[PDB]
């Protein structure tokens, strides 16, 4: 591993309750110079674009989903845990002309 | 909009280069990007490169630049909306560090900030 | 810019085409002139009945014209940026085909709930 | 409101046929296609010389419109009441056939007499 | 004021006529039916051409009309006394007659370039 956008490790929670997912790194990749995508990305198979822009969403992505982006931190915010929700969420940073710099991953589980 | 199939799983031994395809349907294969990316058993997820079947432009990180051969064929018009497309993904100095989930993204729109961004996605190739 | 011609962004994302309307809105208007004087007479026909549709909308002298019907959801919900820059005119109008004489109505009494708002307004 | 149709209201109070403008303003645009073609172009031509007329008053794109030519009692001395709420306008084209040529004039320079007031306005 | 008619002030200055526009604003608008129908199909599309000019170029309703394109020196380097108050519209049309193309773009593009930043301005 070396990911120089971290994230928040793991977060659990539970149905009916909202989570938050953080994504930071230095000032050579983050944050107000940047776009902030979100990935629902089950373990090696297909992903899921959830956000682009900071706080745009994807085609018929749930409105659950939210995102803000501070001047040194974006936030992914999953709004009423509904029990398929339990995966691991990648970040990214861009802009126009580059590519994706992925960020470390969030393990989120839903037990309860 | 349409799907993004891909190759078999393919394992062969370091020093060796691999192949891997792209084939598309359902959309204009010429209007978006086509991104690669990777998740290996020793990191996460790493962006590779996207090209355009359109402007035949390349745009690959320096950790894959010296590494990664990336073409794609000519769309055979199906609709006026409708197209076939593939594109195509090979590797230099290959290991075992190498070894992962390859797939293949076509990007999000057409014009504005998020131009290229790896939106719909393959379905996933093992290497060695 | 690029002088793409008419019908040059026929292929481009609807926020591209939408800047070069001017280009198309330029290039709009014996017994064989019999059929050639047929040809020039439906030439003005097909050409002031989107005139009267843009007179009865206020729209009238206007390439680019805003108004107050809210966008329904059910014609198309699709997003603002996965519209102007993604999707073509052409495939716009295959989208819309259905509901759109539906909205050709709700601009022509949005234009008459407008000018008897402004009726009152300079009545005083 | 209730969908009267194209001339819905033609007997009734010229108040309540105003409401319903957009209806009237819509419909209103081999040897036998000589005689087919000549009414296709007539219909234009009728056609505009209504929005020539409306162009050169400052009513283009108008439906209801209004001026600054006051009214002179010479033309009709009935209150307002008992024209809007009583006279349908069949009626009041008779009443008005006379001087119907004299407000059309003083429109057009009431229009030409305000776009010449405009001129100066933006010449500073 | 005279009412010297249609092209009364043919031969006037550009000021004395550019007052009495509305005058030529007016008066603009079986084997021998084909060649009159002819002059009756052609009269209107001599007609719109302007309209549709004018409509592009916002002026759409307008006899006097203003705009953003400033005057190149390049056109004509007179000064404006010797223009409105000495040359009649006739030697105004040869003088500009090559120029009077470039204009005309102009025109089109400072319309497209206001009702765009206009569409910014109700955006919000
Ligand atoms: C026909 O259809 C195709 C496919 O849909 C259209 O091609 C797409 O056009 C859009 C916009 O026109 C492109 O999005 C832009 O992407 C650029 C990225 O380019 C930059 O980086 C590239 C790689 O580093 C590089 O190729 C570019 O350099 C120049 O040189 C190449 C040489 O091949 C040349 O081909 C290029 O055109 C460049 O001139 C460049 O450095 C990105 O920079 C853009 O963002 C800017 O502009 C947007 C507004 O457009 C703005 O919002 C941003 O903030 C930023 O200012 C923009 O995202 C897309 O990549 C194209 N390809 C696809 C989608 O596959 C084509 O335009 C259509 N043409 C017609 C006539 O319809
Ligand atoms: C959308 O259109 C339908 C009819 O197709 C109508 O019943 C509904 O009220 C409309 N909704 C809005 C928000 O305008
Ligand atoms: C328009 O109506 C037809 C009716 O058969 C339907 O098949 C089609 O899907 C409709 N279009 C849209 C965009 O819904
Ligand atoms: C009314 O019209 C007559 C001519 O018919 C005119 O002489 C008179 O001045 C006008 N009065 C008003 C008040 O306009
Ligand atoms: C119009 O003029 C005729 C001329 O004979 C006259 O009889 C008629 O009364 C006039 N109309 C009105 C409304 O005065
Ligand atoms: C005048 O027109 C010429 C082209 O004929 C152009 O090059 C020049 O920039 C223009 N000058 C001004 C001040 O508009
Ligand atoms: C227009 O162009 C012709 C080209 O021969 C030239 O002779 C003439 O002088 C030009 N007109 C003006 C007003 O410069």
């Amino acid at each position: 591993s070396q990911s120089v956008l971290t994230q928040s490790a793991s977060v659990s929670g539970s149905l009916g309750q909202s989570v938050t997912i953080s994504c930071t790194g230095p000032n050579s990749v983050c944050c107000s110079h940047k776009s902030i995508s979100w990935y629902q990305w089950p373990p090696g198979r297909a992903p899921t674009l959830i956000i682009y822009e900071d706080n745009e969403r994807a085609p018929g992505i749930s409105p659950r989903f939210s995102g803000y982006k501070s001047y040194w931190s974006a936030y992914l915010t999953i709004s009423d845990l509904r029990p398929e929700d339990e995966t691991t969420y990648y970040c990214c940073s861009y802009t126009h002309n580059s590519g994706c710099v992925f960020g470390t991953g969030t393990k989120v589980s839903v037990l309860g | 909009q349409g799907q993004l199939v891909q190759s078999g799983a393919t394992t062969t031994k370091p020093g060796s280069s691999v192949k891997i395809s792209c084939k598309t349907s359902g959309y204009r294969f010429n209007f978006y990007h086509i991104n690669w990316i990777r998740q290996t058993a020793g990191r996460g997820p790493e962006w590779m490169g996207w090209i355009s079947p359109y402007s035949g432009d390349k745009n690959l990180a320096p950790a894959f630049q010296d590494r990664v051969n990336m073409t794609t064929d000519t769309e055979v018009p199906v609709t006026s909306f409708t197209s076939t497309g593939a594109a195509y993904m090979e590797i230099r100095n290959l290991t075992s560090d190498d070894t992962g989930t390859y797939f293949c993204a076509k990007g999000l729109l057409r014009d504005g900030s998020s131009t290229w961004l790896p939106y719909l996605w393959g379905q996933g190739t093992l290497l060695t | 810019a690029v002088f793409l011609g008419f019908l040059g962004a026929a292929g481009s994302t609807m926020g591209a085409a939408s800047m070069t309307l001017t280009v198309q809105a330029r290039n709009l208007l014996t017994v064989w002139g019999i059929k050639q004087l047929q040809a020039r007479v439906l030439a003005v026909e097909r050409y002031l009945r989107d005139q009267q549709l843009l007179g009865i909308w206020g729209c009238s002298g206007k390439l680019i014209c805003c108004t107050n019907v809210p966008w329904n959801s059910s014609w198309s919900n699709r997003n603002l940026s996965e519209i102007w820059d993604n999707m073509t005119w052409l495939q716009w109008d295959k989208e819309i085909s259905n509901y759109t004489q539906i909205i050709y109505g709700l601009l022509e009494e949005s234009q008459n709930q407008q000018e008897k708002n402004e009726q009152d307004l300079l009545a005083l």
